[PDB]
């Protein structure tokens, strides 16, 4: 029985699973939501001014 | 220029012996007044000098901080053995400054920077 | 600009070279002071210039020990005309590469850039070798890196041993160490290097060698800068004698517990090394004939998979992990031997399995004539494939006008490998074992035999 | 120290603010009940002004 | 009664420092005539002549390219294939590397011992290497054994046998080859970087494959790989040295007659399974290891992209510093001056990889665990500055260095032939030396900022780290510093 | 700093083969295989009533 952290440095698999209890992921092959994330943060920086 | 040379001017040969008189009573040289905390280039000129030359500087500075706490001067036997204006620092400091003017005309980051207080 | 599968429109194209460009011949010129400029053209777009000096680690009296391992680290630094900041920025401005190396008999400084930059490449190389100031704050920061690498040299146990088959084994100059110890790094400063160079870097010991430069260009640049060095008499060459010797060092106290293993080696001697030309080419054939390797390297058809030390040692004794021959030829003396690692519980018979193989080639009938032809084909091609680089070519014009005063054509090297027969392999290897056995060891030293237990198994 | 400068927040003029208000290491599972202490320092500034 | 200036040891050790400095004051103007520390841009047209590259396409689709140099005494000839690890299916993931080691062992005409002896009797070599998109088999011989060398490469690529006694003895050579490349730590960083940047794509897999795949692979699979991929439009025969073009063409026209005939090209296989970049990270913390290693990467350009030449000029601006180097504190690159002056790393290196559809651009570094904050500040500060503020001496020096390093590398018969064979597979042609120099100096300070704004500015990154890395900053620290909230 | 017990131990290893060549003051690697259970059963075997 190999340690779990030892058997993960020896096998670089390209199928990674994250924790999906709080956030679901956009499926691979989608654009980034960077422009939407800027315009929500502007309409509150309007308010603090 | 032409108003600072003491073997042509008369009022520069009396400014010269006024600082020469005041340095002898503490036994200091004119280069001992250069502080490595004032100018970061003076800190570098002293690291390139031999250990025996920097050690005599640290012992002239300790003898003089001891004479001013006690409010006295060197005895006049030791005062005739003193050489102010015999330098050890001006040529090495001009070399460090000449290397810094070359690293700036040609691009290149400075080798040491001052900390912002 | 178009994508890179479509040609760009508006560019001039040079007219190409023919399919058969005739090769050039080496031109050698001797100046009145004794310096020798040597040049040869080529068919690439790049040049390679080097400067080679006769000095080395055998000119080291006990006041200047370690003073050529340090001259390799002080190589392209502040001169009387350029600071160390201007030297680094001038080499990077043209996209060059600069390098130095030191031997027991040769120092060498090299440069290579494109052929447009030949007048720049020459005057930086001459100034960095002819006019070094040695400033104490630059020497002291190079000494502190040599002191932190003599802290550990125990991770290369084939130059630990190869230096230990040289001190134990010689007496005079050839026993001077190349990479020095901790105490001779404490007597070294910028004035020891300064007068070691002003004495040992003279005009009758300097050769400039170019590859890819026309000979009349190299004389318009390098002659007005080297002609005024003074003509001095050369010194007398340092002498030593080949005695025998044993050496052993049980390893540094943390290397074992299923760890150090074993590293031993044997050696011999043969009086001339390069001024007796006929004998040295026999021993290079005998090196590729014996050969061998570490055998867990996985290349291909190639290096040594059908050598004597491969299919008669490691192919049936699996406890070996490395066995290979080695030659260290110099200018009059020479050294031939065999380096072995094995296990600690499998050691003393590995001396046995080693020695017989040196006894097998001393016999006149054990070697085939199908094994001799393989070692003579694999030797003529290794010389020919290695000479394709422009850097090996310039290094050949340097180290041959320091030994013979002229460059020998490569046709005379392929002519004299043809002549070797099955009896020259036997006679010179019988003149090899007539000299005392040099032994060295490292690792677990306790389980090995001693000097006279082995040296009387040969002759004397 | 180092030989030349770096991020300006690691300078002496802003070290006490960096190591105590920006880079200060905090347990990662603190809930919203750990939020009423900075809220009480805002209520004290409102009363003074 | 002042002491004379030789009487005290400290007074006469000071007249010897003033005499060492007076020989730095009178420079010789004949040693300063050609060299200059300011970079300029120059013309290299007179020296750029070369022999002619002749390409010939056979009617089955096979291409034969040569560069002849008839005064040499050696030659290099080999086969370049457009196939690799990307074109497998995760149940055959180690197949193209296993087939490489099992191809010098077969052949009904010559067994393993006979093939090994024919090469060594001539005095030749025979190599092979695999990558994610390309395979090579080539040989270095003398000029009179070129028809024998080409006879062996055609027979081991067409008529190889794979027997079970040889297959199972190669399963223990490769399973021990895996174990030694688990301790190099530069091939381990770059292998976890590909698995996290190109996850759920075929470009993310490793070359050697999982260890369970290797003990399952049998001849069945080796033979469908060599009948699906090793076909005539995806193969290039390249020769360089003392060869003649018209004599090699007639040899390959009668030796290569029996390879397969599937009409699938490589571009139909890249387009139905493309490669997609994802911003993500992997961190492997151990704390018993003394040094830490990591790499941070942006997405880059493909092979035929016109912006590829500008991402090679930019890589020469970031540079490389090592602790043994003679440049020291005086290098051209400003990232190498930050690392070098403050001693915040052991080594630093910028990389740039190209592929058929994607690429990778970044920096790799090795350092001590208490230096990781000031090192990560300096790396991110100088990469983002390429989108804002580009000096003109920076690009002239980085253009002079890329021109010189691409040509100083082509030295001998084997660097020439791998230049021909690899460029016919990626560009479809060999680019002459005068066009390639013309595309490099068309990259000025305004071109740098425009490609930096496309690839670097406000973009996702991928990180892989290993060692004592508890003081390396986190992902939100790195992602924020891809832009400057100050200009 | 004691070159007369450095030598007196070195006239003992070089010179004997078996037991009398075992070193008294040991090196760095045999201090890494020693713990409290090696000492514990070395004593339970070698400290007996007839000795
Ligand atoms: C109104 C003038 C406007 C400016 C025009 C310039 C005027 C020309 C004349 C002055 C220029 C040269 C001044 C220096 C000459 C004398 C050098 C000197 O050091 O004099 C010695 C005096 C005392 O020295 P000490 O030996 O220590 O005292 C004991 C005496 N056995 O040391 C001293 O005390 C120095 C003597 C003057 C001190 C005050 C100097 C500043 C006041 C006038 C300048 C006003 C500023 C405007 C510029
Ligand atoms: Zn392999």
């Amino acid at each position: 029985e190999i340690p779990a952290t030892v058997a993960a440095v020896k096998n670089p698999s390209s199928k990674i699973v994250y924790d999906e209890h709080n956030h679901e992921r956009y499926p691979p092959g989608d654009p980034s939501k960077r422009a939407f994330a800027y315009f929500v943060l502007t309409g509150g920086r309007f308010v603090y001014a | 220029q032409s108003f600072i040379d003491p073997k042509k001017n008369w009022f520069a040969a009396q400014h010269m012996k006024a600082i020469s008189k005041r340095l002898r009573r503490f036994g200091l040289r004119y280069d001992d007044l250069y502080d490595p905390y004032y100018d970061l280039d003076v800190k570098e000129a002293l690291n390139r000098l031999p250990k025996e030359v920097v050690d005599a500087r640290h012992q002239r500075l300790k003898r003089a901080m001891d004479l001013s706490m006690k409010h006295e001067y060197l005895p006049e036997d030791l005062q005739a053995m003193q050489t102010p204006f015999r330098g050890y620092l001006q040529e090495m400091l001009a070399l460090v400054k000449r290397e810094k003017a070359e690293r700036e005309s040609l691009g290149g980051l400075p080798l040491y920077q001052r900390t912002i207080p | 600009a178009p994508p890179l599968d479509f040609p760009l429109p508006g560019v001039t194209l040079p007219s190409p070279l023919p399919d058969h460009v005739a090769p050039g011949k080496t031109i050698v010129t001797t100046l009145p002071n004794g310096i020798k400029l040597a040049s040869e053209t080529s068919a690439g777009p790049a040049a390679s210039i080097g400067l080679y000096v006769d000095c080395g680690s055998i000119y080291e009296t006990p006041l200047t020990f370690g003073a050529t391992h340090l001259l390799e680290r002080m190589a392209f630094k502040s001169t009387r005309n350029r600071t160390h900041f201007r030297v680094v920025r001038e080499v990077e401005a043209i996209g060059g590469n600069v390098q130095a190396s030191a031997s027991r008999e040769q120092m060498g400084y090299t440069f290579d850039a494109l052929k447009t930059h030949v007048p720049e490449m020459v005057e930086l190389l001459v100034d960095c070798v002819r006019n070094p100031v040695f400033l104490d704050w630059e020497v002291n920061e190079q000494l502190l890196k040599v002191k932190a690498e003599v802290g550990e040299a125990s991770k290369n146990p084939q130059d630990l041993l190869l230096e230990a088959i040289h001190s134990a084994g010689y007496s005079g100059a050839l026993a001077n160490p190349l990479l020095a110890s901790e105490s001779a790094l404490n007597g070294l400063n910028g004035s020891i290097l300064e007068e070691f160079v002003a004495e040992n870097y003279t005009a009758p010991r300097i050769v400039l060698a170019a590859s890819g430069v026309e000979h009349e260009e190299l004389l318009s640049i390098a002659e007005p800068l080297l002609s005024d060095l003074p003509n001095v008499p050369r010194p007398e060459e340092p002498k030593s004698v080949y005695t025998g010797g044993d050496y052993r060092c049980h390893t540094e106290s943390g290397h074992i517990l299923n760890g150090q293993r074993t590293h031993f080696a044997l050696a011999f001697e043969l009086p001339g090394g390069w001024h007796k030309l006929k004998d040295a080419m026999v021993l290079t054939v005998l090196q590729m004939l014996l050969g061998g390797g570490g055998s867990f390297s996985a290349g291909g058809p190639g290096k040594g998979m059908y050598s004597r030390l491969y299919l008669r040692v490691l192919n049936e004794y699996p406890q070996f992990h490395s066995i290979s021959a080695f030659n260290n030829i110099y200018n009059n003396t020479g050294i031939f031997g065999i380096q072995v690692t094995t296990g600690s519980d499998f050691v003393s018979k590995a001396i046995d399995i080693t020695v017989n193989e040196l006894l097998a080639v001393a016999t006149s009938g054990q070697v085939d004539q199908v094994q001799l032809d393989r070692a003579k084909q694999a030797t003529k091609s290794a010389i020919l494939m290695n000479l394709e680089s422009r850097m090996v070519v310039s290094e050949d014009i340097g180290r041959q006008v320091l030994t013979y005063g002229e460059r020998k054509p490569v046709e005379d090297f392929l002519k004299a490998v043809d002549e070797v027969t099955l009896k020259d392999i036997a006679s010179i290897s019988q003149k090899l074992i007539s000299s005392p056995l040099t032994m060295a060891s490292y690792g677990d030293v306790i389980y090995v035999p001693n000097y006279e237990s082995v040296s009387s198994k040969f002759r004397s | 120290m180092r030989n030349q400068r770096f991020s300006l927040l690691k300078q002496p003029i802003s070290s006490t603010l960096n190591q105590h208000l920006i880079d200060y290491p905090t347990p990662s599972n603190l809930s919203y009940w750990w939020g009423f202490g900075s809220l009480a320092g805002i209520c004290l500034v409102i009363q003074i002004v | 009664s002042p002491p004379p200036p030789n009487a005290m040891v400290y007074d006469r050790l000071a007249e010897a420092v003033k005499a060492k400095l007076r020989q730095l004051e009178n420079p010789d103007p004949r040693f300063l005539k050609y060299g200059s520390p300011r970079p300029t841009l120059t013309d290299h047209t007179r020296i750029l002549a070369a022999p002619e590259t002749r390409v010939t396409t056979l009617p089955n689709g096979l291409r034969v390219a040569t560069e002849s140099s008839l005064a040499a005494r050696t030659a290099t000839v080999g086969v370049w294939i457009d196939a690799g690890s990307r074109f497998e299916t995760e149940e055959s993931n180690g197949t193209a590397h296993f087939l490489e080691h099992m191809i010098f062992k077969g052949t009904e005409k010559r067994n393993a011992r006979e093939l090994e002896e024919e090469i060594e009797n001539m005095g030749g070599h025979l190599n092979a290497y695999t990558s994610r998109e390309q395979t090579t088999y080539y040989a270095k011989v003398a000029d009179k054994d070129v028809p024998k060398a080409l006879d062996i490469l055609a027979d081991i690529l067409q008529n190889s046998r794979f027997d079970e006694n040889r297959i199972s003895r190669e399963r223990d050579v490769i399973l021990r080859e895996m174990e030694e490349v688990e301790g190099q730590t530069e091939e381990v960083i770059f292998d976890h970087l590909h698995a996290t940047a190109f996850q759920y794509t075929p470009l993310g897999r490793t070359i050697l494959g999982p260890a369970q795949n290797i003990k399952t692979i049998t001849k069945d699979h080796l033979q469908n790989y060599i009948q699906t991929h090793y076909t005539a439009p995806r193969m290039v025969i390249a020769a360089s040295g003392a060869v003649k073009h018209e004599d090699i063409v007639e040899q390959v026209k009668k030796l290569f007659t029996k390879l397969s005939t599937d009409p699938t090209t490589a571009s139909q296989l890249v387009a139905k399974e493309p490669a997609i970049f994802t911003g993500s990270e992997v961190r492997m913390l151990d704390d018993e290891i003394p040094l830490a290693q990591f790499a941070v990467a942006f997405e880059g350009a493909s092979w035929k992209d016109p912006d590829s030449i500008a991402l090679m000029v930019m890589q020469a601006m970031l540079g490389s510093w090592n602790k043994t180097a003679g440049g020291g504190k005086h290098m051209g690159s400003e990232l190498a001056q930050r690392v070098g002056i403050n001693e915040v790393a052991e080594s630093m290196m910028a990389f740039n990889t190209n592929y058929k559809d994607t690429g990778l651009f970044g920096v790799y570094a090795v350092a001590k665990p208490d230096c990781l904050d000031d090192l990560s500040y300096a790396i991110m500060y100088e990469t983002t500055k390429l989108a804002y503020r580009v000096s003109d001496d920076d690009v002239t020096r980085a253009r002079n260095q890329l021109k010189s390093s691409l040509l100083l590398y082509i030295d001998g018969t084997s660097p020439v032939a791998e230049d021909i064979g690899r460029q016919l597979l990626t560009y479809g042609r060999r680019i002459p030396f005068a066009e390639l120099f013309a595309r490099i100096d068309a990259v000025d300070a305004s071109t740098i900022k425009r490609v930096a704004n496309r690839f670097i500015y406000d973009k996702d990154i991928a990180i892989a780290a290993m060692g004592p890395i508890q003081r390396l900053p986190d992902y939100n620290w790195f992602r924020r510093r891809t832009y400057w909230n100050r200009y």
